[PDB]
């Protein structure tokens, strides 16, 4: 009976689900991503798929009004630290990923958060009402890390590697304002983000390095 | 824009921290950047209003740049106008594609 | 007590 | 069953593994190890290896950006104090060891911590991201103790005791913030380290006890108490040290320091002896000689009787020349007892025994001007008071004392000397740079003055303190000993001493430097209530030295 | 291999049961299964047969390995094993006696060891002798800070030792090594950082740059190159620190400055002009020292010379140094020059040699002239520490002090020869007068400075107390190595340095020497070897 | 947070003992019931004699971590209890006459 | 006659596997079970106590035949037996001590060989001494051309040499024997004519 | 892997 005031790198905490999540999803995309061949690197017990690795951090002061948004992610392998190396041999992926969230709080604070996916052809930007899609809430006094899943919403049947195409969006908005009822100087806390790949993530057709290299992709090194 | 010690005419021996000031001249980019931008074509990489993000920390706290479609450099520090000392930076970490209507985070501290 | 002597003994 | 508030010594806690944690590396730590002979040491029940016994302890401050390491070390026997006292009488090791943290706080604080285990051939610096290795995160609301097994991952058979060669490292670093919500005085928190070997530790070799190794021990046993409130000196003068003093910005001192690897910057290998010349030229300004200043000069590069370097002369004063005309005495600057002597066999001058003062001079005999470097330089001597003869042979030399004084007019308040804008420089020298909030540190001593004699520590106006690099019982223990593996760059060794009302932590880097917490203050630490000395070992320059002052 | 348990073992292991479970018992481990050396003695032939040669209490810390494990535990028990390895010769004879003594017996002249259960060990036996001890004690363990009563092991002489030879070597060295018994065993560990009083030894102030490299004398800071022996002895105490927290004098070690306030001064000759000054004060006016009230520090511990006129005197203490007035007072600016200091009487008459502290007066000649002479009654004089040797001409003189011309105080103890052991002086080079560059070369020989005890020693040992680290009536010893040679060292307890050359006045040279050693205590009687290259 | 540990005898007890180097037991300031530890009997001798006990074992208390008040102000202290209790093997062995050496020969309390 | 093995023997064997089959190795072989000479040393009446008088390291060079045999394997692993045959008389006296250094150890004056285990030797010994030196590597094997760490053997002085008889006579000679032991062999055949990198010497 | 832990237990 371990507590929650510790928690191992493999663990998601609780699972959030949203409508977005659905079944026929799942088999629609192994089935339509079965024309690049086989799946390839889909070994379940390799250290570099079952470990949360971080992504990012974020703060939440009490001055920000409801609707505001804290945090966005657009759906790529260049999120994960490993799926990106892996992404230099290959022509086409496919799956979708998990996001874990971790708030920094005590439990005399007060306030909400919400979470939704935005699928393809939205625009994100302010303005963008995330409590009137399929959502999830997470309190600021939460103890146990929070997991929601992403899942690959496109019209295409792979991801071709320099041209993707359309992607859904991952958004955090602030449900109701942060709290403190003592009052003072101290009005902020921190979230972390990390990532994991999905059971159904997979790469299909092999090339060589030597080929559109990792300067033609994106304009990060 | 990004600043550089360039000399003057008036006084050919000056340098950074002189008792007679510091001149600067800027540039729009580094050299690195558009040397590598016109050997490359990024078109599928970022959407009209996105930006990519760097982020940079330093010794004691931590800024976000932003670089768009027309090659443009950014900083979210709303009007101010004093220079960042950029000496006691320490890493580059990319992040990646977001709005352009947010604002890039700014604490020295 | 007895476990101390029976040890000295065997 | 204790109610989770109270912990036994044989308790680890909850059980954290990453990745690394695999049956083949025991398997294979066991079978490969045995080409050292039988193992020793390796009996399950004895009381020194079933506790957890005390290793370390480290603050966590709400200021701390995450991404920042609060505590490393490398794989060694130093991380208990058992094994330690025990690989004195070994000679071959492997194994692995467990790491037990308990969080001292409360359960209204938030933020989380990072572990990870870093394989052996990762550099470990600035570009290390541990995130993105498998790793761990621990809560700051834990109550019970968390247990971290670090494995010998090793491309050897076993690990000598002289060469053990590449071991995994163990990081912690801050996940997220720190947060208090009431705010206020309380910002920190404390974390303790406890340590017991893993279940596949053992020795090999018997040896000698006390034998020495190819490698090197550690530079704790050279600053002992007496340094500090006793014996001991300074690098310029031969006087006791009495207090500490920072300096904003940095200096370069090149006399007579020692690097962690054993080289000098120059000339003046370290003892005050003398100071002795053969060539050089003697001059006096006027018509008459009587009752005037001699002036003697020469070149730097003329000094072929130095055996290190041709630049100087040994025991010469690192000061730069402050040009001065008439009967006004200089202020501050070197100045020392001496004569002139001629060469050729010869007997030194009966006629002109006086102190003359020291320095580098521009374009001598000219418009004399100080200089900072000393490349392309030369060295002279003027004296200043009044001699009865004087001597304008090319071929001549010095004799003068290697302990000195100052020379000032008014002698009431003046500056403490030298100042980091007057210590000259050699070629091929690293400067002192402020990193983090620490500053370099300069030790302070008495020294007499020509202007008044009886320069004591109490009443009639206020005493001037000579501040110098580093002590001469420490420039003896590093110009013979090499340090190259006993301190990793980029991190420096720090000690804790403790006065009667307070505690400081100074450190010494690879540089041969020292630094402390002091910020942005020039206030004189005076060393009166200081009582002992205790170090405690290699800590990163980016972390903070305490300064708790009553 | 078989491993010897002793015959109190079970009753050994039970009652020790109340420290716990016994530690670091493991049968196979090759810290406990090997011998291992301990300790050297010397059996000689003038030692008359019932005399006693070795003596060691039991403790763990007659083994190099159970003295690092006893760092963490507060607790042991058990026997431990000894063997003797003789040196020897097939042309000597003699035996020897080893047993164990119970507590509550005196270990003196009267105990007669041939009549307790012994082993017998021949002068000329290639194979070594062993005997057990056990753990005979009135306690149930043996606590680590306050063990209480302990057996001892005594070696004896049998009979005699003969050289039927004749002369030369008339002495044999004795090794003595150990393994632990079967029945050894420690109990509760505890933290090695905790009470560090282990038997505070003389050992680690003489180590081997010391000698080779860095290291000064008393009366110079200058490089030590070499040791001269003189026959009959000496008496010095300006820096000399016997092995107590005490000394006799002023001077605390370091090269500083002198400084002096009060004294009267004058000057010969009707003419203010080119005269040689003159500053006088007597001894017990130092009250800026807070050591000693007879001199400032830094004085020198010579007597005068005794000369006139514009020649230089021979041998002395020079010093580049002025004068300085009283209320306030900065130095006069006329008046820098070489000053000769030292001790005499009857000044400013008849100024003689004095060979007391009590009686005398300081004095302060200068040996070239100067162009102003004061005569005011305030004044004192700040000297360099350091200095040189005035010189008439270049030459060589001789060493410098002699032993008859150091100046000592009452209630000084004197170094005396005892045996062949004769007392030693550390020499230096230094600069002088005569001629000032004093290359170690050609140009004939160069000055020696001479001095009692190497400066940083002192530095050591004025922090520690070492009253108990070495029983009276013996030397601390070292054994030097030479690349050609070996010779060996002492160290009473009263601060003196001796070596067994006996009645020779040749210097030795420190330039092929490559490393010191430390021996330990060992008895006077003993004469130190001089097996050297020549 | 607190920690504990029993001293064997021979060792001095005060500053520049390092307790947590000890075999020992951690308490936080937020136990709200008691904690009991055990100190047994770990001496050279046979039995304690009355006048004369000779070594006996040392029970040490000290800081593992700072006191810490999130609010932070003038209330900066709290305050521990220490009771007291013979454990199941604790007996007196020889009697004898109370006229004999006096409770004023044993201890200066009185 | 009996031949002595190593302490680490079966871990020496299984880890030298990675270069193939162990070669040469047959214990009735005539250059295996003899000792043979390899060298002679000198000890004086003028040696300290604790002067160092012989320093071998362990190698396939000290023994005529292995040195022959090395010219056609690249690589090596096993011990190695040493004997001593003092010359001596019997009116001499004095004893010395023989311990194998374990890598990463330094040799010099500093060394206190009595208190490894090790074996005395006496001056007027008619009998030789053995001492034998296991192979303690951190490697896998030995490769010809870049071995790595090996053990060191240190003779040393414990009692010094005395003659009471006078003059003329004061030095004796040390003759020292080699066998290997039974856990030492070869691997990886190769051509006689390749790397001929031997230590070149001012003998021809 | 299974051959040489079994050589060197056998």
């Amino acid at each position: 009976s371990v507590p929650g005031t510790t928690t191992d790198g493999m663990d998601p905490g609780v699972v959030a689900t949203t409508s977005v999540v659905t079944a026929e999803n799942s088999s629609a995309s192994i089935a339509t991503a079965g024309i690049g061949g086989p799946p390839q690197q889909v070994d379940q017990q390799e250290t570099w798929r079952t470990n949360f690795y971080y992504n990012d951090v974020f703060t939440w002061s009490v001055a920000d009004a409801p609707g505001s948004i804290l945090y966005t992610v657009q759906h790529s392998p260049q999120n994960n630290p490993f799926t990106a190396v892996l992404s230099q041999m290959y022509a086409g992926w496919a799956g979708g990923m998990q996001f874990r969230f971790i708030v920094a709080g005590s439990g005399v604070f007060g306030g909400r958060l919400v979470a939704a996916v935005i699928p393809p052809g939205i625009e994100i930007g302010p303005g963008l009402e995330v409590r009137q899609f399929p959502h999830v809430v997470i309190d600021a006094r939460s103890l146990e890390p929070v997991t929601i899943t992403m899942p690959d919403l496109r019209p295409n049947m792979y991801h071709p590697t320099g041209d993707p195409g359309l992607v859904p969006t991952l958004v955090l908005s602030v449900y109701n304002n942060l709290i403190n009822p003592f009052g003072g100087s101290t009005s902020a806390i921190q979230v972390t983000v990390e990532t994991r790949p999905s059971e159904d993530f997979e790469f299909v057709m092999i090339r060589a390095p030597s080929s559109k290299t990792v300067d033609s992709i994106s304009p990060a090194g | 824009m990004f600043a550089s010690v360039v000399r003057r005419t008036g006084d050919v021996n000056a340098t950074a921290g002189s008792a007679n000031g510091t001149q600067y001249g800027t540039g729009s980019q580094p050299l690195p950047v558009t040397i590598g931008l016109s050997l490359n074509n990024y078109s599928s990489a970022l959407m009209p209003g996105q930006f990519f993000v760097w982020q940079l920390t330093f010794a004691s706290g931590f800024m976000e740049i932003g670089l768009s479609v027309d090659g443009y450099f950014y900083a979210g520090t709303g009007a101010s106008t004093t220079l960042i000392d950029l000496t006691e930076l320490i890493d580059v970490r990319p992040v990646g594609p977001r709005p352009s209507k947010s604002t890039l985070v700014f604490n020295l501290g | 007590a007895a476990e101390f002597f029976e040890g000295m003994v065997h | 069953s204790v109610p989770g508030t109270t912990t036994d010594g044989m308790d680890p806690g909850v059980v954290a593994t990453t990745s690394v944690v695999t049956a083949e590396n025991s398997s294979a730590s066991v079978a490969t190890a045995g080409i050292g002979g039988p193992p020793q040491q390796v009996d399950q029940q004895e009381t020194w290896r079933t506790n957890f016994y005390y290793n370390d302890v480290f603050t966590w401050s709400v200021a701390d950006a995450p991404g920042s390491i609060l505590y490393t070390v490398q794989h060694s026997p130093q991380n208990n104090p058992f094994t330690a006292v025990l690989s004195q009488m070994y000679a071959g090791w492997a194994g692995g060891m467990q790491f037990r943290f308990i969080v001292a706080g409360s359960g209204v604080f938030g933020g989380r911590l990072v572990a990870a285990v870093i394989p052996p051939g990762i550099e470990i610096g600035p570009g290390l991201e541990v995130r993105q290795f498998p790793h761990v995160v621990i809560d700051a609301r834990s109550l019970e103790p968390v247990t971290i097994t670090m494995p010998d991952l090793r491309p050897n058979m076993y690990h000598p005791t002289g060469d053990p060669g590449l071991v995994p490292t163990l990081v912690l670093s801050v996940y997220n913030n720190l947060i208090n919500p009431f705010g206020g005085s309380t910002s920190a928190i404390q974390v303790t380290v406890e340590t017991r070997p893993s279940e596949d530790f053992e020795f090999v070799m018997i040896r000698a006890p006390s034998s020495k190794t190819v490698d090197s021990i550690s530079p704790a046993g050279l600053l002992t108490t007496p340094v500090l409130t006793g014996v001991g000196n300074d690098n310029r003068w031969n006087g006791q040290i009495v207090g500490l003093q920072p300096v904003p910005g940095g200096f370069s001192t090149c006399n007579r320091h020692w690097n962690l690897n054993g080289s000098t910057y120059g000339w003046s290998s370290p003892r005050f002896a003398d100071i002795d010349h053969r060539r050089g030229s003697a001059s006096y300004p006027g018509n008459n000689a009587t009752n005037v200043l001699q002036f003697w000069y020469a070149n730097a590069g003329s000094a072929i009787d130095n055996p290190i370097s041709q630049v100087a002369p040994d025991g010469f004063p690192d000061m730069s020349f402050v040009p001065f005309n008439g009967p006004g005495i200089p202020a501050a600057g070197w100045v020392g007892f001496g004569a002139i002597w001629n060469s050729n066999s010869g007997a030194p001058n009966v006629t002109t025994v006086q102190a003359y003062e020291l320095g580098f001079a521009t374009g001598a005999p000219g418009n004399l001007q100080p200089t900072t470097n000393t490349s392309g330089s030369q060295t002279v001597a003027k004296s200043i008071y009044a001699v009865v003869t004087g001597t304008a042979q090319n071929p001549a030399g010095l004799f003068v004392m290697a302990s000195g004084v100052i020379s000032t007019p008014s002698a009431n308040a003046i500056t403490y000397t030298p100042q980091p804008d007057r210590i000259v420089t050699t070629p091929g020298t690293p400067a002192a740079a402020p990193v983090g909030k620490n500053t370099p540190i300069m030790f302070a001593s008495v020294v007499r003055r020509t202007g008044d004699v009886n320069a004591t520590a109490g009443s009639a106006n206020g005493t001037q303190y000579g501040t110098g690099s580093q002590p001469l019982p420490v420039t003896i223990g590093l110009s013979l000993n090499n340090y190259s593996s006993a301190l990793m760059p980029g991190q420096f060794f720090v000690w804790q001493l403790t006065f009667a009302s307070g505690f400081m932590e100074i450190g010494l880097s690879v540089d041969g430097y020292f630094y402390a917490g002091t910020g942005a203050s020039t206030t004189l630490i005076d060393l009166t209530e200081l009582i002992d000395v205790r170090p405690v070992g290699p800590r990163p320059s980016k972390s903070t030295l305490v300064f708790n002052l009553g």
